DNA sequence: TATAATGGGA
């Protein structure tokens, strides 16, 4: 369509390691600026 | 090695007598009519007292509201019926020794059925599964060994179990039962040719009801799936998955065909009416996913099943009027 | 993992963790004032299934009798170790000697 | 050389083959298999380096 | 809207893992021999792990 | 019994006898003493980390090396719970992940034949296993019976998490090769951790000799 | 649903 390629707001390979690492029981957080948690699934996986 | 573990705890438990055997036989069927004559005195389920019998006996620890206080009721009645109380407590325990000292059997049985998707311990302890009922409704009067029931109980519930759980993708009971005869004829007439049959003749072998079609449909059934990681080459950087295309999921030119397809056929409709575009839509599954009907749509927009076709076939030759001059529509076509 | 943390954090060994998780021994929550062997059983203690069962189920021992031969002693007789049960079955532990299957009444 | 290992891995095809079935009368027939030594050629000829 | 910028790795209770659990997978079947479509209450059931 | 007439003078268990018309109690206690996972998360969950610190600094001001050298391995596990929250009994599961499904796919490839993931193979080994200690524990089954569950249930987590580490590895029926646990999908030159680092195929792409 | 069958195997 003629437009510039966006980023991707969160790549699938840090998807898939959270994942991988939550299938370990590992509590994986992903934390912004001020180590509030940033929901790398948006609306998909939250509940 | 969890096998000496366990052969070695079923060790400490010795064999019993035909006389022990008996006896621990008559206090369970002793226990379990103490059980239904307390169901006819207090007045509640047979299962309801097997459970708080049950607890008492082989563990302390709702715990202190439902259990203690259906045991209170018990403990609270006549003497001529607390016997059976008794009864059933010590029947309970009869049934706990009865089966620590036949564990020694289920091994026995159980290792035969070895290399067919179980292991040695799901095979020991599906067995103890068929162990448990045959000794509940073992009846020692008919003056058998317990070890003749038992077999039969211990057999039952290893087939059942691996007809239910070695495969990966569930198949029906016969179903296995009729790959098992069909493998089995394929090994000696292996020996008796020097190499593997075709599918006739392993047909021609398996009786009647049996072709060439069939044994090749269920030899296609009985064979497990492969393994994604399977390695693939010498090289450890490789599995067997890496290889497999995603048939799937949309490659990124085909998720922007539909994409394209979607908007394309908005901008065509916008060259209708609302409703002759209403009707194509409904018409069509656009809306809900589902072809409405004439009857459904009439009742939509109030006019009948001939109105409804007349709409529909109008904003039918409009759409192909603008797609001979734009041929926007033209591919998507196939 | 090669330094256990839950190992470190009980202090228990590898093979001491190794024996409690794959039930192997016991382990004393809660010894309740038990002893054994002429010593009291701690906290944190590991013992065998014989020795559990022998804490908390009792000791028990069964003798055995030739066919037709009777015993010298009572049904529910206090006995002492080394006594006479039966001719040449002596007894190896005190306790209270129980008939369990009577051929003659 | 591949060929004396498949022999020895029918070797073990010949001496199992006789605790079990008729010790009396049994035909080198049904007492050798052509699958060992044919996966050992096969094996030599398809996947040797 | 904000922008990842620490990752901290932790245990994980009981209650956070059925907190990241969409249902609880009951039994060990996968898919139907016959349809090919996912077991009920198998591994790939689509009422927990979404549909296909 | 008798309404208070008699009464035992030691501790032990009971067991009325009809027969003899008697009660007889043998000397045992009620020590409360445990096996597997539940023993150990009983023990994690009972630990006051903050007393223990204070036991083991009291313990590496004492003069030998050793004492206090193991005392100060011991002390870095506790101050890392300590300091970041972790409950110590988190490390014993009660509740097992289950990855998603195309992160463990079955498909049919060529010919008709399935293809899976080894995951699924120890998931649905581990289910079998704990259902089957459901309908034991309910069925009232005696302790050998669910001792053995409980192994072959522990076994059946580990080789989930990390097959091979501990016992034999579990392996498909007709094959020697060990199943892919999650840690292997971490781990090695093909886990995750490796798989950025080490380059990927890249579309819009060419070659060509120069 | 019942002859009896009771500690693995590389």
């Amino acid at each position: 369509k003629g437009e510039d390629v966006p980023e991707p707001s969160v790549p699938e390979s840090f998807r898939v390691l959270v994942k991988e690492l939550q299938a370990l029981a590992l509590d994986v957080q992903t934390l912004d600026e001020k180590d509030n948690p940033v929901d790398i699934f948006e609306g998909l996986a939250s509940k | 090695d969890p096998v000496r573990q366990y052969l070695h705890e079923i060790g400490q438990v010795p064999l019993l007598t035909l006389e022990e055997e008996i006896d621990l036989a008559r206090k369970v069927e002793e226990g379990m009519e103490a059980i239904k004559k307390l169901s006819e005195a207090t007045g509640l389920d047979q299962e309801l007292i097997r459970e708080v019998v049950r607890a008492k006996i082989l563990g302390t620890a709702p715990d202190p509201k439902t259990v203690e206080e259906v045991d209170g009721k018990l403990k609270s009645l006549p003497k001529e019926l607390k016997r059976y109380l008794h009864i059933a407590r010590e029947g309970e325990a009869a049934r706990q020794h009865l089966i620590e000292a036949n564990l020694r059997l289920v091994v026995s049985i159980a290792k035969k059925y070895t290399g067919r998707g179980l292991s040695f311990l799901d095979l020991i302890q599906e067995g103890n599964q068929g162990l448990i009922r045959a000794v509940e409704k073992f009846e020692y009067k008919r003056r058998f060994k317990f070890s003749t029931y038992a077999t039969w109980w211990i057999r039952q519930a290893i087939n059942r179990a691996i007809a239910d759980q070695a495969r990966t993708i569930r198949i029906p009971v016969h179903m296995v039962e009729t790959i098992n005869k069909l493998s089995r004829t394929a090994r000696q007439l292996q020996q008796e040719l020097g190499r593997e049959p075709s599918y006739e003749e392993i047909a021609e072998a398996m009786g009647p009801g049996w072709d060439a079609k069939r044994v090749e449909e269920t030899l296609k059934i009985a064979q497990e799936p492969v393994s994604l990681e399977t390695p693939i080459g010498d090289e450890k950087d490789s599995f067997y998955g890496d290889f497999i295309p995603d048939e799937n999921l949309p490659s990124p030119v085909e998720a922007a065909a539909q994409s394209l397809l979607s908007e394309e056929l908005e901008k065509a409709l916008s060259k209708l009416s609302e409703r002759e575009a209403m009707v194509l839509k409904l018409r069509k599954g656009l809306i809900d996913g589902r072809e409405h009907t004439l009857e459904e749509v009439g009742a939509y927009f109030g006019v009948t099943r001939e109105r409804i076709r007349q709409i529909e076939n109008k904003a039918l030759r409009k759409l192909k009027y603008h797609e001979s001059r734009t041929r926007k529509l033209r591919d998507f076509l196939e | 993992d090669v330094p256990s943390k839950i190992g470190t954090l009980l202090d228990l060994s590898a093979t001491e963790l190794e024996q409690v998780l794959y039930f192997n021994k016991y382990i004393v929550l809660d010894p309740k004032g038990a002893v054994l062997d002429g010593v009291p059983v701690e906290k944190r203690q590991l013992l065998t299934d014989e020795e559990y069962r022998e804490l908390r189920y009792g000791k028990q021992e069964t003798y055995p009798l030739p066919a037709g031969v009777d015993a010298l002693v009572k049904d529910g007789e206090e006995v002492v170790k080394g006594q006479e049960l039966a001719p040449g079955v002596v007894s190896r532990m005190d306790g209270v000697a129980l008939y369990r299957f009577p051929r003659r009444v | 050389d591949q060929f004396r290992v498949g022999l020895a891995r029918l070797a073990r095809g010949v001496r199992e083959r006789m605790v079990m079935g008729s010790p009396d009368t049994l035909t080198p027939a049904k007492l050798v298999n052509s699958r060992p030594l044919e996966a050992a050629l096969r094996e030599f000829f398809s996947r040797s380096q | 809207k904000k922008e990842v910028r620490k990752v901290r790795i932790a245990l994980a209770s009981p209650e956070k893992i059925r907190s990241w659990s969409y249902g609880e997978v009951e039994k060990p079947e996968t898919i139907n021999y016959r349809t090919l479509k996912p077991e009920r209450d198998g591994l790939f059931d689509e009422r927990i792990f979404g549909p296909i | 019994a008798d309404g208070g007439k008699v009464k035992s003078e030691i501790y032990g268990r009971v067991e009325v006898d009809l027969v003899r018309n008697v009660v007889r109690v043998v000397e045992s206690y009620d020590i409360d003493a445990r096996m597997g996972a539940e023993a150990i998360q009983e023990l994690l969950k009972e630990l006051d980390l903050e007393k223990l610190e204070r036991e083991l600094l009291e313990e590496m001001k004492h003069p030998s090396r050793a004492r206090r050298a193991k005392a100060r391995k011991r002390l870095e596990v506790v101050r890392a719970f300590l300091d970041s929250g972790n409950r110590p009994e988190w490390m014993i599961l009660e509740a097992v992940p289950v990855l998603p499904p195309d992160l463990r796919p079955m498909v049919q490839v060529d010919g008709g034949r399935f293809a899976t993931s080894d995951l699924n193979d120890l998931y649905r080994r581990l289910i079998n296993r704990n259902n089957r200690l459901k309908k034991l524990l309910a069925q009232g089954a005696p302790e050998i019976i669910i001792r053995n569950e409980k192994r072959m249930l522990q076994e059946a987590v580990d080789a989930v998490i990390d097959n091979g580490r501990r016992g034999s590895p579990v392996t498909n029926p007709g094959s020697e090769r060990p199943l892919r646990s999650l840690t292997d999908i971490l781990s090695g030159k093909q886990g995750r951790f490796r798989q950025n680092l080490l380059g990927k195929r890249v579309d819009y792409s060419g070659r060509s000799v120069i």
